[PDB]
């Protein structure tokens, strides 16, 4: 009886992958003084 | 003629080189964002 | 290259979604109402209403 809605895992994967791609595309960072 | 028209200032040349250096630095900066294998900047 | 890692991650996400949707899903129609109670209890496990999930 350990059930989870499919949408949970599916959306978890999709969102995690998009976030990982977004962060994994950064190869430089310019932090400007306020 | 011989000697030649002598440049007195050398500050114009310094300005030219400073501008060229700044421009090349900006290019070198955004040179890895070019192309399909190019990456993003934050 | 990060592009290749990204391509592979995108492919793996697509295929994981497909594999779930094709092989790892259970229809709640086959299970009735106790399926809803079990899903609620599963979500409530790990919370301060865990053991009392039964209710
Ligand atoms: N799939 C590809 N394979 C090889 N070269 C590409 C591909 N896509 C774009 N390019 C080349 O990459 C260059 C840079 O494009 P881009 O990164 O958008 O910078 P810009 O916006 O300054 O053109 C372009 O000159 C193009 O010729
Ligand atoms: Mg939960």
């Amino acid at each position: 009886g350990v059930f989870e809605p499919t949408i949970v895992k599916v959306k978890s994967l999709k969102f995690a992958t998009e976030a990982a791609i977004t962060i994994l595309r950064i190869d430089d960072l310019i932090k400007l003084h306020p | 003629r011989g000697k030649g028209a002598y440049q007195d200032r050398d500050k114009p040349a310094q300005i030219r080189f400073s501008n060229i250096s700044a421009a090349k630095a900006v290019a070198d900066a955004i040179r890895t964002s070019l192309g399909p294998k190019g990456m993003d900047k934050m | 290259h990060p592009t290749s890692v990204i391509s592979g991650y995108r492919l793996a996400c697509k295929e994981a979604v497909r594999y779930i949707n094709e092989n790892l899903i259970v229809n709640t129609d086959e299970l009735g109402r106790d399926c809803l109670i079990n899903a609620a209890k599963t979500s409530m496990s790990s919370k301060i209403i865990g053991i009392n999930g039964d209710f």
